[PDB]
């Protein structure tokens, strides 16, 4: 099937570009349904959580957003007490009242119920010894006026001393008075946001599993010091949660104390569904990030994020990627977001990256890489490519099939000298299995079949050049001149169905890029998988030449629609290409038995 | 180069 212009365009239309945008904020974790549920059962239950998700997704600005809302009881005085001139222990009284208690101390069961092991051990043998006794005195850790918002402390660096705190020593001697808190101390009565990525580079998972087990938290200490004080377990109170990728955890998944401490899955999608809801809530967002925003400018950047997720029905989840377009947009706007500084800040960000692309057309327009773009051959087609490195650029890969009389051999000769990968390796397998079960009528095929890439790569993987493959071999079996103005992309199944492809965007445009490089002829275009329609968000210039007449794509199902197009001709109404191509075989087989 | 079909 042709797809027209109209089936193509995908972008949102634009009316009244320049009118600014006033829209509310809304609310944290917008379309992030499942992480929010899991969040507040986390919340409701006390229980530890971990935020899973893509990077640059604004999950830490969700989180501390959220958590600013909470409401909890006032957080408790927080202490160090010694309970000897050599152990100490973290004790906790009701608001406000360890003033007293240290107004009362400095007086070198009073009415401090819960601090009686302190009062308990202060006692008496100054006077039974005349021995000097200043290191008595209760240390304050943290206080404050109201539970709300809870204590919410984040330490995104997970060093021993920052989550336990330290001991400093004044010249040696240290003493209760000298323990300074980490962040542990600091999120007791509320939230401690760690990075799962920094307790592994930190080395801190252990000890920070011996907290939360076992109350251990251990004020660092150092090499030095002739002894040092010893420090009774507490009982920990605070909401853990922890935040990274998917892959960060999976060194901490590993240990079933991760699976047993943090319960509670709250997994970002990287993808929304595209709404005008969503648009609305990305307008609100950005314009509480401080951004002038025009309707227009509302309406690129939408756009932008669902090309972004190649799929025409969803958008692009991470925010600070949006973000971060945006700010650069801004200043080609002079300040203002619209719809012109965001298709021009895309614009920049290609030309960047677009030295390796200069080189390749540059080299392609020379004749030192060998492409056709126009006329026709036999056994030649033009498949399509991404090179393996950001941003991840299409290229045309010129592919050859050549036939000989032969014992059934379908040979990848990229394959055989080790460039191939596994998956590669099985769509040429795949269609070796086509190919002998569909022509059964010699027996084994009459033909050995040599498929090669025309350019030398340091490796090829993926499935994507099947289509490309097996027309080039049908070709080749039949004597069936190609047109070399359509590339081709497809996986294939063995029974000859083709099966959507990755980076569909890119591989289209990249042909049209080399089109355009050499002149358009008018009967250029591309040949891929129906299955991929619904994540075609083609860039401008491909969609304007498209309804021009000047570009065209074709939409299939099956390899042998695929070769109809190529070939110009039907496989039946015979004079079809299927009795060509058994012609060819028959001709090869009466080679062959000599 | 490194390509991916």
């Amino acid at each position: 099937m042709r797809l027209s212009y109209e089936a193509l365009e995908w972008r949102t239309p634009i009316e009244n570009s320049t009118e600014p945008v006033s829209l509310p904020p809304p609310p944290p974790f917008f379309g992030q349904e499942r992480a929010r549920e899991a969040l507040e059962l986390a919340i409701r239950g006390g229980f530890h959580a971990y935020l899973v998700g893509p990077p640059s997704l604004g999950k830490h600005e969700a989180l501390l957003a959220y958590l600013s809302t909470q409401s909890v009881e006032t957080p408790p005085d927080l202490l160090y007490v010694p309970l000897s001139e050599r152990k100490v222990a973290v004790l906790t009284l009701p608001s406000g009242q360890e003033i007293h208690l240290a107004e009362a101390v400095e007086g070198l069961f009073q009415r401090f119920p819960q601090a009686r092991a302190y009062l308990e051990a202060l006692r008496a043998r100054y006077a039974e010894t005349g021995e000097p006794l200043a290191q008595w005195r209760p240390n304050l850790l943290t206080s404050s006026s109201s539970g709300t918002p809870p204590p919410i402390v984040y330490e995104p660096y997970a060093t021993a001393p920052r989550l336990f705190g330290r001991l400093d020593y004044l010249v040696w001697s240290t003493n209760v008075s000298l323990i300074r808190p980490g962040a542990v101390h600091r999120a007791q009565g509320g939230y401690l946001i760690l990075d799962a990525l920094s307790l592994k580079r930190e080395g801190t998972w252990e000890a920070f599993k011996r907290a939360l087990r076992n109350g251990q938290v251990e004020p660092v200490t150092e090499p030095q010091a002739p002894a040092g004080l010893e420090v009774e377990p507490f009982p920990i109170q605070m909401q853990v949660i922890l935040v990274g990728t998917p892959e960060a955890f999976e060194g901490l998944e590993e240990d079933p104390a991760f699976s047993e401490l943090f319960r509670i899955r709250a997994e970002f999608s990287p993808t929304l569904p595209a709404s005008p809801e969503n648009c609305t809530a990305l307008g609100g967002w950005l314009l509480a990030q401080g951004f002038q925003l025009t309707q227009g400018g509302l309406t690129r950047l939408y756009d932008e994020a669902r090309r972004m997720a190649e799929q025409r029905d969803r958008m692009d989840a991470r925010l600070v990627e949006i973000r971060a377009l945006a700010e650069e947009a801004a200043v080609l706007g002079g300040g203002l977001l619209t719809a012109e500084s965001v298709e021009q800040a895309i614009a920049a960000r290609e030309h960047r990256s677009f030295l390796s692309e200069e080189e390749f057309l540059r080299a392609v327009q020379e004749g030192v890489i060998r492409l056709r773009t126009t006329g026709r051959a036999v056994g030649e087609v033009n498949s399509l490519v991404v090179v393996e490195a950001a941003p991840y650029w299409g290229r045309p890969a010129r592919l050859t099939a050549r036939a000989a009389p032969g014992r059934d051999h379908l040979i990848s000769i990229d394959r055989e000298a080790g460039l191939g990968g596994q998956i590669f390796h099985k769509a040429v397998l795949t269609l070796a299995g086509y190919l002998r079960s569909r022509y059964i009528e010699h027996g084994s095929l009459p033909v050995t079949i040599s498929l090669a890439f025309e350019q030398n790569y340091v490796s090829i993987e993926g499935a994507s050049a099947g289509l490309a493959e097996l027309v080039a071999a049908l070709s080749a079996i039949g004597n069936l001149p190609l047109r070399q103005d359509l590339a081709v992309t497809g996986a294939v199944d063995q029974t000859g169905k083709v099966l959507a492809v990755g980076a569909i965007n890119a591989k289209v445009e990249g042909f049209f890029r080399v089109c355009k490089a050499l002149g358009l002829s008018g009967t250029q275009g591309v040949i891929l998988p129906e299955a991929n329609l619904a994540n075609l968000t083609l860039r401008a210039e491909v969609l304007e030449a498209v309804r021009a007449g000047q570009f065209h794509i074709y939409a299939v199902e099956t390899a042998e629609q695929a070769l109809e197009i190529l070939a110009g001709a039907r496989m039946e109404g015979f004079r079809g290409l299927q009795e060509k191509i058994r012609a060819g075989l028959e001709a090869f087989a009466r080679l062959e038995e000599g | 180069e490194a390509v991916y079909a």
